[PDB]
């Protein structure tokens, strides 16, 4: 399983506040903080995918980490690979998540070409779950496993056009890779909105490999067959950056300055 | 409500541990002061908020005259309550200064040693905080 | 001249209350004194070449013979942030 | 005019001290530059 | 004794009339204290044991 | 007139608790004792001014 069906197509757009995170896992009042860490920028030119299926797709740099946001509902984005070769030669990181369990798999997988996930109605078991894996085609020797909670949600109910942002910050560093995120409402307003919201720590893991490139997985529901769809996604690169970073009497990170914007 | 030393997930110290008001975030493991320096560690049993502050410390300043006048002295706790130095029954070895009858709060710290008398004088050897001390005879009873 | 100083009198009041700077000389003192102690108490957490600015930390991770030369570094760093803090203290005494 | 420490019995105050650096009161108390 | 500290810090057998700042007071640790979460995790080692 | 009256001590502010750096510094000499004299020497002089 080798289908290379997935495309994409590009744009660019302001992240004007967005991607700011807690440094570190300490509290502090009413105290301003400077810090040097990879940051992403203010009002930094961030690129804008759009991921659709017809019935072409780049595999994505990695370097001094990342910023990833999207807003799809029905949690269409289901995961990520980050890798040195993504071809079983040097092993590589597989997240994937669906809506009760996120699995984090790191092994030397033979990704194929282009991987994608295929949740599927199966008739014998009556109910939805993943055929068979197009991501890759076998995993050989595995090092690391870790199941918890899907790192992302949907919230409760459902308003009209009322989508949430996701933002994920990705870093490699000391052999660990953490994971810091945040959910965000949006009145359906405009893309990155204006305001301010610090991503939190989710993870922190002592993988101990070597990532130089990324790649995101979409679902396909595979109906009566590929029923065609489209996703949107936002891609920001980090630099070793300076920043003044505001916490209130709550120690919530509530503003920044990014020191030489 | 004891100084102790203690060691929170690897962050080590000494000090008083008190519960705190303070309300960290779900990820967040201690709190640094203005000056960066840590005061408040949550323990990773049972998640609690700890404040942490130094165990008592402070000043020794001994109020002597000259050797050939007398060989008799104050002592002044400086910055320390004068409840605390007997709860200190430690650096200055001399346990004696703990069960001292003549014991008085002034503003500069905890006078041992040295008795405080109404009628007032010239200011002889300054203690702080408008206190000053004499070694003399008082009689007016 | 008695209603002329009663008058000037009555807007040394108006002219201390109204305006932010003008106890500024004093003011400044104070925060020279606070300013000074929070940068030598800040200068703590600095490494000066060590692997750490954590005594203790030092003292865990590293042997004896190591241990003792990064406290060193530590020692002469802020021993320097001392009669720093000193020399700035009698230069400003000198003023006052 | 703000005081930051009055030097009196016992914020940055508090760190200050726990590292050693105190503040000592001054001899005449502001009632007694009141009084001169 | 109090006296006895104050020569030495002055190096002197005679102190003359004054105040003189000696050795710093501070309390030591009544003991030691280890503080690590739960034992979590225990390690697959009995299933082959 | 006058500014804050300020003390320090090397045994705490380059060390604190910490026997094994307290033997370290003592190999650097007096110059702990010029610094505690000199504070002392300003603070002096604030009640003076
Ligand atoms: C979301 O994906 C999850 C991982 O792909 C999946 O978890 C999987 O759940 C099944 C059944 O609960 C597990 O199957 C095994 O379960 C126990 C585990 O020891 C064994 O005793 C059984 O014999 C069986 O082999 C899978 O192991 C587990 N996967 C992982 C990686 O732990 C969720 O079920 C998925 N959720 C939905 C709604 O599809
Ligand atoms: C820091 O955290 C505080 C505690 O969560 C938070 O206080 C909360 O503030 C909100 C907004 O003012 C209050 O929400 C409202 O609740 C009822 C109405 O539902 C009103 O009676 C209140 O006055 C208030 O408007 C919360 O009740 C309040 N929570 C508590 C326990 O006091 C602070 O706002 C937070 N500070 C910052 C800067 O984020
Ligand atoms: C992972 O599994 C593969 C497959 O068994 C191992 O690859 C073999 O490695 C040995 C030792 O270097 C070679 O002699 C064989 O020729 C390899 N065969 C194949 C098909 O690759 C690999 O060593 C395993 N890695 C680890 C860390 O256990
Ligand atoms: C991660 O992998 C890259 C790619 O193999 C490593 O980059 C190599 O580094 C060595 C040592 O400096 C150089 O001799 C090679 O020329 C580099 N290769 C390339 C393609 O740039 C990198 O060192 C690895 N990182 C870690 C931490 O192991
Ligand atoms: C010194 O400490 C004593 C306690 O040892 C303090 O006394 C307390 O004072 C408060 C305020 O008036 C009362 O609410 C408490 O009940 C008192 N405690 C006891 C046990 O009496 C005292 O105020 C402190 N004073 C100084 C000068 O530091
Ligand atoms: C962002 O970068 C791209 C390519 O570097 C450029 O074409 C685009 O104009 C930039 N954005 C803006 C707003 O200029
Ligand atoms: C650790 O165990 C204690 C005692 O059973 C329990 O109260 C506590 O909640 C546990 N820790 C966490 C993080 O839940
Ligand atoms: C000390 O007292 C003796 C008399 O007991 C006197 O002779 C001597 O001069 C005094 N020394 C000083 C320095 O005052
Ligand atoms: C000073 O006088 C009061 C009565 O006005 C008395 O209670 C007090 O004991 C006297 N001072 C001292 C220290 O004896």
């Amino acid at each position: 399983q080798c289908v290379n069906l997935i495309t994409r197509t590009q744009s660019y757009t302001n992240s004007f506040t967005r991607g700011v995170y807690y440094p570190d896992k300490v509290f502090r009042s009413s105290v301003l903080h400077s810090t040097q860490d990879l940051f992403l920028p203010f009002f930094s030119n961030v690129t804008w995918f759009h991921a659709i299926h017809v019935s072409d797709n780049p595999v994505l740099p990695f370097n001094d980490g990342v910023y990833f946001a999207s807003t799809e509902k029905s949690n269409i984005i289901r995961g990520w690979i980050f890798g040195t070769t993504l071809d079983s030669k040097t092993q590589s990181l597989l997240i994937v998540n669906n809506a009760t369990n996120v699995v984090i798999k790191v092994c030397e997988f033979q990704f194929c070409n282009d991987p994608f996930l295929d949740v599927y109605y199966h008739k014998n078991n009556k109910s939805w779950m993943e055929s068979e894996f197009r991501v890759y085609s076998s995993a050989n020797n595995c090092t690391f496993e870790y199941v918890s909670q899907p790192f992302l949600m949907d919230l409760e109910g459902k308003q009209g056009n009322f989508k949430n942002l996701r933002e994920f910050v990705f870093k490699n560093i000391d052999g660990y890779f953490k994971i810091y995120s945040k959910h965000t409402p949006i009145n359906l307003g405009r893309d990155l909105p204006q305001g301010f919201s610090a991503l939190e720590p989710l993870v922190d893991l002592p993988i101990g490999i070597n990532i130089t490139r990324f790649q995101t997985l979409l679902a396909l529901h595979r109906s009566y067959g590929w029923t065609a769809g489209a996703a949107a996604y936002y891609v920001g690169y980090l630099q070793p950056r300076t920043f003044l970073l505001k916490y209130n009497e709550n120690g919530t990170i509530t503003d920044a300055v990014d020191c030489a914007l | 409500n004891k100084c102790v030393n203690f060691n929170f997930n690897g962050l080590t110290g000494t000090g008083v541990l008190t519960e705190s008001n303070k309300k960290f975030l779900p990820f967040q493991q201690f709190g640094r002061d203005i000056a960066d320096t840590t005061d408040a560690v949550r323990d990773p049993q049972t998640l609690e908020i700890l404040d942490i502050t130094p165990c008592s410390f402070g000043g020794v300043s001994v109020i002597t005259p000259g050797t050939n006048t007398s060989n008799q002295v104050a002592v002044l706790y400086q910055g320390v309550n004068c409840t605390e130095v007997p709860v200190a029954i430690l650096t200055p070895t001399w346990r004696v200064y703990s069960t001292g009858s003549n014991v008085f709060q002034t503003r500069a710290g905890c006078l041992i040693g040295a008795e405080y008398v109404n009628n007032s004088y010239e200011c002889d050897i300054p203690i702080g905080a408008g206190i000053c001390a004499s070694y003399q005879t008082q009689t007016k009873s | 001249i008695a209603n002329q100083f009663n008058s000037a009198i009555g807007k040394i009041q108006d002219s201390l209350s109204s305006t932010a700077s003008a106890l500024g000389k004093l003011q400044d003192v104070v925060n020279h004194n606070a300013q000074a102690l929070n940068t030598l108490v800040k200068q703590l957490s600095s490494k000066f070449g060590a692997i750490s600015s954590v005594l203790n930390d030092i003292l865990s991770r590293l042997d004896k013979v190591e241990a003792e030369v990064q406290i060193d570094r530590l020692i002469t760093g802020r021993l320097q942030s001392l009669q720093t803090y000193v020399t700035q203290q009698l230069i400003r005494a000198a003023e006052i | 005019v703000t005081l930051a420490d009055a030097g009196f019995i016992k914020d940055l105050i508090c760190a200050q001290k726990f590292n050693g650096l105190t503040v000592l009161p001054p001899l005449l108390t502001d009632e007694m530059i009141a009084q001169y | 004794d109090p006296l006895s500290e104050t020569k030495c810090t002055l190096k002197s057998f005679t102190v003359e009339k004054g105040i003189y700042q000696t050795s710093n007071f501070r309390v030591q640790p009544t003991e030691s204290i280890v503080r690590f979460p739960n034992i979590t995790n225990l390690c697959p080692f009995d299933e082959v044991f | 007139v006058s500014m804050t009256k300020t003390s320090v001590d090397c045994t705490m502010y380059i060390c604190g608790d910490s026997t094994e750096c307290s033997n370290l510094l003592l190999q650097y000499g007096s110059f702990c004792t010029q610094l505690k004299r000199a504070l002392t020497g300003i603070a002096v002089e604030q009640d003076k001014n």
